[PDB]
């Protein structure tokens, strides 16, 4: 039994990955030979820390905890891709497609408030070798790619674009451009990130799995405006397998 | 002598300083309310993403704004027409985010200024009035529930609606004109004439007043002391106004009934407004000003532009550049 | 300047034949077009899908060549991609397709050469404003 | 379009929904008539 | 030492070819045959090392080889640009009339 | 004691001649609907959709279940015919007792007979011709009953198979679904009693506002006001027409956002899409057309960082990008076999979009209800060419204008009615001025 | 310094109008 | 033919008011 | 925000002299009743 669309609507719960029986400790065992893919992988997260900035040499600031401003609007769902088994019986899922990004703002402590896109896009997540059975302790780690949280044709708020827009601070005319050469010249960022996936929960009938993630990565720099800020994200994650 | 009725009267009383009255229950804290948010919103509120894309305006004070570019902004496109309430949100911060105190201050201000105009009818009943004032200021309140609330729920979004500033209120009519074409639309043409005009027969009607006061006092004071308040007899000559003005212009535009006189100078502004805050709620469903676009073309069939063209090359360039980053497809429908 | 028969001369094949349609024809096809054609195609270009328009460089360049009377009158028959290679009366009105775009259920054969001879003339009038958008308005 | 046996009356057609406009106008050539009584 | 990736892309053969890892598939359309199917293929399965790689495109009908052959002195490949090909912008540039 | 420009007031106590009046009036509106649908359908072409032919009352017609098929098709235009025949001359009678009464029978009643003569202070005689007319208002409302469960149905757009005819023999008459509605927000995604989008539930309201009504006509013409009720209205004939004149107003409001936003009883088949409807069906019609062409409409982020073609609302749901993001709540029967569960389903998206979709979706975008005042469509840029204003929009704007000005006739005489009923509507007795007689402020 | 400056501006007025309303000059009858 | 039958309509109302004065009726 | 340092002292004198001047006026009337 399911619900509907008019049961979900409004609730929150179309923000929510699917969870699992606290029942299901099973196993789902890898045909070394058949193939697989994961047909709906969904990543909820449930909380945002930022790396503070330490002023000072060897003091190295802490993950302090964030407030959410944007929203039951966080999570990725629908994902999909090969689950591959190499040589050596290790696993990688490769991501294909999904909703594998949704941009997020956090509120530090003091008003700042920290954009990012929270993404997996082009996920490649790994197990150990010799896996042949999918366990409650079963672990994947990856890296995913981090595009410019504004794309190309984004415009500053003075019209100022890298596919588009103005070239210069058209409002100061004789103004010296060395000094505003960073907000003038919009770069594209593409950054790492990586993620680990911890395997809590396993329907061995049904070929669904379920837990835990972290990933870090790094905050929106506003197309070079300024220096990003490191991010960890935790949450819980499900996802379900299919013979391909 | 009983407990509720000694309320009644203090509620109804006609010797309260300010009246109060049945209206002014309801008046009086919803005004409070959006008073004070507006108050601590305008100084110190952190910026808002009016429209939905994670781009958020800042229209406070203390987030680098002045008096004249400062204003409360309309909350997000992503709410469309949800009520936000404070206890919706997950937090104040959220709430600040995505433009909750817009929506607060509007729905307390509508509200109490609905009950503003019935407090006019109430105490105009206590005091032994005809009643009509307040269908006046119909004509104002009328209009700011057409910025304020009607042209949202037509085009789906407060995000739409008119933003709490002087700049923000610039930002409004000039979306409206290349959305809208409003200089184009008659309704608003009928509220420029009940606002010309409205300033016209003011001056008029003060100048002909002043001009034929009766001589009541010396060069030394002011002419003003030549009336007491509560005086019987009136303290101009209305003839001699009549006479002035009737041979002005011919003798039969001229007013010599004060009560005919002063019914005009109340309606001509009253029904152009009622026109334009009209325009502005029948432009919410859409229903634009005239389009005389490529309406003069030649023998060949060449196209011969008019003013309306001229007019029409303003709105595109509006068009194109308002709300830059928000559009992905090639029509603004909403 | 005034609706000559130079302007109303229009390729009716890709042989290179010509064929000159008349004033009365011309008109006939503009309001035919606004009738059927132009709650997408206002202007010459596709509300709907902006990457593909009606001028006739455009159309020249189409498969099979639409830049003639031939060419556009099959199209409204029989439409297809710009490459040819798929018919996409499913989902554009055409006579094969007049069961679900019932404005195509009263075009007969003339009508269908008096629309076709609007579209090809109208670019010789207006210029680049056919098919340009809202930057020639 | 109407029904054909009613073809003729197809002008007169065009004019009917202004008549109760015409009752309004016609109000005021009572008025004019009478002197605004 | 702050550069405008897309306008110094200008200045390449990206400036004047269609470039077959970079290009949105809107411009397949000032070439005949080639929109919207080929140019669907093309842009799927990019990036390519050289212009002729097109024609190792599985599935292509000799008729499609044809037109592919036809053009190619019509293309051209730069490095792949993250900021043209990220958002799905060779899909759809933001662009329309 | 009423000049030329006020004449009316003077029948307020002739109960023959405002009799009359009233039934002329009710003359005028019978004409009118009888002679526009004739000429709306001397002006009907079958094989354009109504919405393009400057049509409100076809509409109202068809969407009863007369003269339309599958699809809204147009089958059969004589149903529109006879209802334009049978109320222009159904007015001819209206008119004729209209101009007798007003003209030459009585000008009052109440001495001729008891029963038909009123006084406006008689508060019984006013609740019995209210209780009367409560019947007539139940009456009516059964009329659609039995239309909808006895004679051939109304058509529903929401029918499987893209809208159809079809007879109702479940009207929902569970209380808490009925009243339900009268108890949801009028904001968005809940839009109060403008939401209701089946017809079981329309069927049902109407069986309860039937008995509910005749239930009120009954009570109306057995009772008297109580002495709490005497006390707190006003009891005469102008304050009778301005709580009326209110009444009006807020339902004239109410019509506004129902023909707006309601695509159940308002049809787009018929009506157009509503302003959501087209914004939507924009979004629908570039997701179709960019994953044609290979696109990963999932996975596309756009320019701000939200999704291009996808996006969550707020509550999480997966909805359409863009600016339309702001019209999230809308539902009609072309996009809801998108839908599943968390809203649209990217597999289905990916794989199960039907030509009529992608069709509707064009329509719909180019038919959005955006015009100008002479009937230019588009958005206001746009160049002459295409002449259509949406009937929806031509809809809304009328009542909410008529809507507005009730509401300041309702103000006009609901403070009229006070002041003559205190006796000081004339002005201020110079003799007895209420503020000379009391304390000064300060 | 600019924020302080319209503030106290502002402040200035919603005092003035305290004064206005209930320390005006009374009116008084002829 | 728009004249064969509506040019007799406008002029009904004004008609009324002529024939009921100058033969002076309770209008 | 990098604003003129002067406009402090003007609005302080454009508030401050005329207002000022107004109430010397007003204080002097009074003192005359
Ligand atoms: C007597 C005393 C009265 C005192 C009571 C005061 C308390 C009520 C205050 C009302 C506030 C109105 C805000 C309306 C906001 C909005 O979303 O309002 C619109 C709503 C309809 O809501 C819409 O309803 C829609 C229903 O459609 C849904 O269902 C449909 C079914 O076909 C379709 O499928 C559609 O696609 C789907 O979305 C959706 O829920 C939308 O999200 C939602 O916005 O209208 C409605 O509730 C209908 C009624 C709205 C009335 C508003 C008129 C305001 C008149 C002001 C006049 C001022 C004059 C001043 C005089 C001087
Ligand atoms: C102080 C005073 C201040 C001034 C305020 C007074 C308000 C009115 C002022 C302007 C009125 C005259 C303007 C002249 C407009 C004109 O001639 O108008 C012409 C237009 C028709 O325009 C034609 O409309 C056509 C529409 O084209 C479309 O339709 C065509 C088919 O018709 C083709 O298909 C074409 O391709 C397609 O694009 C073309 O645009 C033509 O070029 C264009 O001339 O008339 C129509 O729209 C007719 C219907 C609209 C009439 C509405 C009148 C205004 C209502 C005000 C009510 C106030 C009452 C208050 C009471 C108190
Ligand atoms: C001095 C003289 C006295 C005049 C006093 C002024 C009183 C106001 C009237 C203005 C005078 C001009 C009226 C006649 C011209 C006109 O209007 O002529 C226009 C039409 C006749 O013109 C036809 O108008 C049509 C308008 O398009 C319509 O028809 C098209 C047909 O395909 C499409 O269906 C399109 O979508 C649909 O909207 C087309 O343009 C036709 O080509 C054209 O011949 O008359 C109409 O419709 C007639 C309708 C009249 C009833 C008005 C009802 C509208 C109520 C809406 C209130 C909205 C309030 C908001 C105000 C802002
Ligand atoms: C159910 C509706 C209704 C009813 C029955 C009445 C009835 C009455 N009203 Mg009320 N009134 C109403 C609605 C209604 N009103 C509304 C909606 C408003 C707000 C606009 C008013 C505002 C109002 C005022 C201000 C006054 C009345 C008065 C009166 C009384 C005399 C009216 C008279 O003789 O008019 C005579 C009619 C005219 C002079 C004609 C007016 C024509 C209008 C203004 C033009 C409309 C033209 C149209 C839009 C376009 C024209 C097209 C062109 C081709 C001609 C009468 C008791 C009077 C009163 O208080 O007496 C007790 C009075 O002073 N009414
Ligand atoms: C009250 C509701 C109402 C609504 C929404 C409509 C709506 C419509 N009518 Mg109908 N119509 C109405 C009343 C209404 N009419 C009445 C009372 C009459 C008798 C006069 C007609 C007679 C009529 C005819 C003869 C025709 C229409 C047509 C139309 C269409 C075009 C309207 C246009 O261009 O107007 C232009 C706008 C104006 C003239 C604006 C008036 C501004 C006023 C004076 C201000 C109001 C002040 C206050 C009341 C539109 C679908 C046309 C159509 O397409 O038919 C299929 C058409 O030919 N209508
Ligand atoms: C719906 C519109 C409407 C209606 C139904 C009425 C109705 C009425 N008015 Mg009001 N009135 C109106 C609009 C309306 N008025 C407007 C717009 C104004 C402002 C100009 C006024 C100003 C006004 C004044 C100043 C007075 C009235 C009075 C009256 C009443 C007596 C009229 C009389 O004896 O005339 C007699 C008129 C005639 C003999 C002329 C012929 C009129 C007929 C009815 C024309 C109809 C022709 C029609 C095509 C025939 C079809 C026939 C077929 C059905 C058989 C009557 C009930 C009077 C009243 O209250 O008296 C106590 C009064 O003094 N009216
Ligand atoms: C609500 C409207 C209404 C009201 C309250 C009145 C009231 C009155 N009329 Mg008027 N009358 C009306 C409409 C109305 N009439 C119409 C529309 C016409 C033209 C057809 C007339 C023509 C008329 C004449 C010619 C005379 C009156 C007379 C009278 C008085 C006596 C009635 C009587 O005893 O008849 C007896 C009652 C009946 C025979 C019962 C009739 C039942 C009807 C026909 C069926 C009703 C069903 C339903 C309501 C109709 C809707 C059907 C439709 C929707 C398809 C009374 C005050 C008389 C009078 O005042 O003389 C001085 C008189 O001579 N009336
Ligand atoms: C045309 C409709 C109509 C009208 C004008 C009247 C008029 C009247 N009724 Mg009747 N009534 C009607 C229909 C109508 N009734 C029907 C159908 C029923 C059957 C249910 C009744 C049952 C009824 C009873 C049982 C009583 C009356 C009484 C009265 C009198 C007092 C009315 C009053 O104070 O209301 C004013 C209402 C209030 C002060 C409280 C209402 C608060 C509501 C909920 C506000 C909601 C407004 C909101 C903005 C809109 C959303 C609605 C919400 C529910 C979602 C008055 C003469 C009383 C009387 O004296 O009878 C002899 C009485 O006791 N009525
Ligand atoms: C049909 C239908 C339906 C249903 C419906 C219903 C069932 C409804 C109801 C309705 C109702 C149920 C209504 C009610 C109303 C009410 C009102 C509107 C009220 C008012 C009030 C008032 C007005 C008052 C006032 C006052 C006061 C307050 C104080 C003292 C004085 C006085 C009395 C004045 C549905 C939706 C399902 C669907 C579709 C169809
Ligand atoms: C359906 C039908 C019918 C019916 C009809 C009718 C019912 C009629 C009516 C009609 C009418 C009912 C008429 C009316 C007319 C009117 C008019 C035409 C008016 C005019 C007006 C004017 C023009 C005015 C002027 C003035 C004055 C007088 C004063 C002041 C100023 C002024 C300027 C306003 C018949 C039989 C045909 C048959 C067929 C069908
Ligand atoms: O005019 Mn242009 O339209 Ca009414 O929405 Mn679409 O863009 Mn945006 O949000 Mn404010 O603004
Ligand atoms: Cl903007
Ligand atoms: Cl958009
Ligand atoms: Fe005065």
């Amino acid at each position: 039994q399911t619900l509907t669309y008019d049961d979900i609507v409004g609730t929150g719960l179309a923000n929510k990955c699917p969870t699992l029986d606290d029942t299901a400790r099973g196993a789902y065992p890898i045909d070394s030979s058949q193939t697989y893919r994961i047909a709906r992988l969904c990543l909820q997260p449930t909380t945002f820390l930022v790396k503070e900035e330490p002023k000072n040499k060897r003091q190295e600031a802490e993950f302090v905890p964030t407030k959410l401003v944007t929203r039951e609007t966080t999570s990725l769902d629908q994902i999909q891709g090969e689950l591959k088994v190499n040589s050596d019986g290790s696993l990688t899922f490769v991501e294909e497609d999904g909703i594998d990004f949704q941009p997020v703002t956090v509120q530090m402590a003091g008003g700042e408030r920290i954009p990012l896109l929270f993404t997996v896009k082009n996920l490649v997540a790994s197990t150990q070798p010799n896996v042949t059975s999918i366990t409650t302790s079963t672990d994947f780690k990856g890296e995913f790619n981090v595009p410019s949280y504004r794309t190309a044709n984004f415009l500053d708020p003075k019209g100022r674009g890298l596919a588009s827009g103005y070239d210069s601070a058209i409002a100061l005319p004789q103004a010296k451009e060395e000094e505003l050469a960073r907000a003038n010249v919009k770069r594209f960022s593409l950054t790492k990130g990586q993620i680990s996936l911890n395997v809590a929960k396993v329907d061995g009938r049904t070929g669904e799995i379920a837990g835990t993630f972290e990933s870090e990565q790094l905050s929106d720099d506003d197309m070079g405006a300024h220096e990003p800020h490191e991010v960890k994200i935790q949450g819980v994650f499900y996802a379900s397998i299919e013979p391909a | 002598a009983n407990l509720w009725e000694r309320f009644c009267n203090w509620v109804t009383s006609t010797d309260n300083r300010l009246y109060v009255g049945w209206f002014g229950v309801i008046m009086i804290p919803t005004l409070l309310a959006a008073t004070i948010c507006f108050v601590i919103a305008f100084i110190a509120a952190p910026p808002v993403d009016i429209d939905g894309i994670r781009e958020p305006v800042s229209g406070s004070l203390l987030y680098g704004n002045n008096i004249i570019t400062g204003a409360v902004v309309p909350s997000s496109n992503a709410i469309g027409l949800h009520f936000y309430p404070i206890w919706e949100a997950a937090s104040l911060d959220e709430w600040l985010y995505n433009g909750g105190p817009y929506q607060l201050i509007i729905f307390h201000f509508l509200l109490g200024a609905s009950c503003y105009m019935g407090r006019q009818w109430e105490l105009s009943y206590r005091l032994g009035m005809r009643p009509w004032i307040c269908v006046a200021y119909s004509a104002p309140l009328a209009s700011a529930f057409a910025v304020f609330l009607i042209y949202p729920i037509g085009q789906g979004s407060f995000s739409d609606g008119m933003p709490l500033g002087i700049s923000g209120t610039f930002n409004f009519m000039i979306v409206f004109q290349a959305e809208h074409n409003i200089l184009m639309h008659p309704f608003h043409q009928l509220g420029v004439a009940g606002v010309f005009g409205g300033a016209l027969f003011c001056a008029m009607h003060g100048s002909l007043v002043t001009s034929s006061l009766i001589r009541e006092t010396t060069e030394t004071e002011s002419a003003n002391y030549g009336y007491k308040f509560g005086q019987e007899e009136e303290t101009y000559n209305i003839v001699a106004a009549h006479g002035y003005f009737g041979r002005l212009i011919f003798q039969y535009a001229s007013f010599n009934n004060s009560r005919s006189l002063h019914f005009f100078l109340a309606a001509w502004p009253v029904v152009g407004v009622w026109f334009t805050a009209l325009g502005i709620s029948t432009m919410a469903f859409n229903l634009n000003g005239f389009n005389f676009n490529h309406s003069v073309i030649d023998a060949k069939g060449n196209v011969i532009n008019t003013w309306a063209d001229i007019i029409n090359r303003a709105n595109l360039g509006m068009e194109v550049m308002h709300e830059r980053n928000a559009h992905n497809f090639p029509l603004d429908l909403a | 300047a005034e609706l000559t028969p130079e302007v109303l001369t229009v390729p009716l094949n890709s042989e290179g034949k010509t064929i000159t349609l008349t004033e009365k024809q011309y008109l006939e096809g503009k309001r035919l077009f606004q009738y059927a054609c132009a709650s997408c195609h206002v202007g010459g270009i596709t509300k709907t899908n902006p990457s593909l328009d009606l001028r006739t460089e455009t159309l020249a360049l189409a498969t099979p060549p639409r830049d003639n009377i031939e060419g556009l009158v099959d199209y409204m028959k029989n439409p297809t991609t710009y490459d040819g290679e798929q018919e996409i009366a499913e989902v554009h009105p055409s006579l094969r397709s007049a069961d679900i775009f019932p404005k195509m259920r009263n075009l007969t054969e003339k009508d269908l050469v008096a629309i076709a001879g609007h579209i090809l003339v109208e670019p010789k009038i207006l210029g680049d404003k056919w098919g340009g958008g809202k930057v020639y308005y | 379009k109407l029904p054909e046996a009613y073809a003729i009356f197809d002008p007169l057609v065009d004019v009917l929904p202004v008549i109760p406009v015409l009752f309004l106008a016609l109000a005021f050539v009572w008025q004019a008539a009478v002197g605004f009584r | 030492e702050l550069v405008n990736v897309v306008d110094e892309k200008l200045g390449t053969a990206y400036g004047e070819k269609i470039d077959l890892n970079n290009t949105n598939i809107a411009a397949f359309i000032q070439y005949r045959g080639l929109y919207p199917t080929l140019a669907k293929l093309i842009v799927k399965n990019a990036p390519y090392e050289s212009v002729e790689d097109v024609l190792n495109i599985p599935g292509l009908t000799e008729r499609q080889k044809q037109i592919l052959r036809e053009n190619l002195e019509h293309f051209t490949v730069t490095e792949v640009e993250t900021a043209l090909v990220e958002g799905g912008d060779r899909y759809n540039n933001g662009l329309y009339k | 004691g009423f000049a030329w420009w006020a004449g009316n007031a003077r029948l307020i106590n002739l109960s023959g001649k405002l009799l009359g009046a009233h039934v002329a009036h009710a003359g005028l509106i019978v004409f009118w609907a009888g002679a526009m649908t004739l000429f709306e359908l001397a002006h009907f072409i079958p094989e354009k959709p109504m919405y393009e032919q400057g049509l409100i009352l076809i509409p109202h017609i068809a969407t009863l279940g007369w003269g339309v098929g599958p699809g809204g098709e147009v089958v059969d235009t004589f149903p529109f015919f006879v209802v334009g025949v049978v109320h222009l001359i159904s007015s001819a009678v209206l008119g004729f007792g209209g101009v007798y009464h007003a003209i030459r029978g009585p000008e009052t009643l109440e001495e001729y007979s008891s029963f038909f003569g009123y006084d406006w202070k008689d508060k019984n005689k006013m609740t019995t011709i209210l209780g009367f007319h409560l019947i007539v208002l139940g009456i009516g409302a059964l009329l659609l009953v039995a239309k909808a469960m006895f004679f051939g149905g109304l058509y529903d757009t929401w029918a499987p198979g893209g809208g159809d005819v079809r007879v109702i023999t479940n009207p929902t008459l569970d209380p808490r679904v009925i009243f339900g509605y009268l108890l949801k927000s009028p904001f968005g995604g809940e839009g109060w009693i403008v939401s209701v989008n089946n017809l079981e539930d329309v069927v049902g309201g109407h069986i309860w506002i039937g008995l509910i009504c005749i239930a009120g006509g009954i009570w109306h013409i057995l009772t008297t006001p109580f002495g709490w009720a005497r006390r707190a209205f006003i009891w005469s004939g102008e304050a009778y027409l301005s709580y009326s004149l209110g009444a009006l107003s807020m339902m004239g409001f109410i019509a506004t956002c129902f023909v707006w936003f309601n695509n159940t009883v308002y049809p787009s088949e018929f009506y157009g899409p509503t302003g959501p409807e087209a914004s939507q069906a924009q979004a629908m019609t570039f997701l179709i057309r960019d994953q044609k062409l290979g696109a990963n409409v999932g996975s596309a982020q756009g320019p701000t960082g939200l999704g291009k073609y996808l996006m969550r609302s707020p509550t999480g749901e997966i909805i359409f990008g863009g600016e339309t993001m702001r019209f999230w709540d809308f539902r009609g029967p072309w996009l809801e076999p998108l839908r599943g569960p968390n809203g649209l389903d990217l597999n289905k998206i990916k794989n199960d979009i039907q030509p009529w979709q992608e069709r509707r979706a064009a329509e719909y975008m180019t038919h959005a209800p955006l015009g100008s005042l002479n009937s230019v469509g588009g958005v206001a840029t746009e160049i002459n060419s295409v002449n259509f204003v949406s009937p929806r929009s031509w809809l809304a704007t009328s009542h909410f204008v008529l809507a507005f000005f009730f509401l300041v006739g309702h103000l006009w005489h609901a403070g009229r009615a006070r002041a003559a009923a205190a006796g000081f509507e004339k002005g201020i007795d110079r003799e007895s001025e209420p503020v000379l007689s009391m304390p000064s402020l300060d | 310094m600019e924020t302080i400056t319209y503030v106290f501006i502002f402040a200035c007025i919603i005092a003035l109008f305290f004064f206005a309303i209930f320390f005006r000059e009374p009116p008084r009858i002829t | 033919a728009q004249l064969t039958m509506i040019a007799m309509i406008g002029i009904a109302g004004p008609m009324i008011i002529f024939l009921l004065a100058v033969r002076r009726g309770n209008l | 925000m990098e604003v003129n340092q002067l406009g402090l002292i003007a609005t302080a004198l454009f508030v401050l002299v005329p207002s000022v001047f107004l109430i010397i006026l007003y204080v002097q009337t009074e003192s005359q009743q």
